[PDB]
């Protein structure tokens, strides 16, 4: 079975400090 | 000097209560938890009437080895 | 001799046989007939067993050919 390749596997945190 | 054209092997696949309802496998039935006698199949296996008659009521295989289950009326 | 206590010992001999005639050749035609004739006989149906488990091998070859592919 070929697995689901998207499935598969912080800048908001920094942008809102920054703000 | 020989060489090989063909060959076959051979392995086994090597690895106990009421399973279905996992009571103890000699005491009474969770569902009714006492009129269930224990039912035996070709298959090998001991599990409740009361479990077994509802599960293939359900499903027609043996939940515990796939086989078509089959009520053992040997020595009967 | 179905239904007499001597099935469970017969049974017992057959599959010892069985055994090694499968091994020596593929499951032909005859052992498939004669059990078709004289299957009910047998109390716990092993040699049903036997020649179920040989088909079922073969599906797992090809369950293993199609896994060497998703891998490669």
């Amino acid at each position: 079975l070929y697995p689901l390749p998207y499935l598969q596997p912080t800048q908001a945190e920094w942008w809102e400090l920054l703000f | 000097r020989f060489e090989v054209k063909k060959w076959n092997a051979v392995a086994l696949w090597a690895w106990d209560n009421c399973a279905i309802c996992r009571n103890h496998i000699m005491d009474l039935c969770i569902e009714c938890q006492e009129e269930c006698t224990v039912a035996w199949g070709v298959c090998n296996h001991a599990f409740h009437f009361h479990c077994i008659s509802r599960w293939l009521k359900t499903r027609q295989v043996c939940p515990l080895d796939n086989r078509e289950w089959e009520f053992q009326k040997y020595g009967h | 001799l179905s239904g007499l206590e001597l099935a469970t010992t017969f049974e017992h001999f057959y599959q010892h046989y069985m055994a090694d005639r499968l091994l020596s050749f593929g499951s032909s035609w005859l052992e498939g007939a004669v059990l078709e004739q004289i299957g009910l006989c047998f109390p716990n149906r092993l040699p049903q067993l036997m020649l179920q488990s040989l088909s079922t091998s073969e599906e797992l070859q090809r369950q293993f050919h199609l896994f060497q592919l998703q891998r490669l």
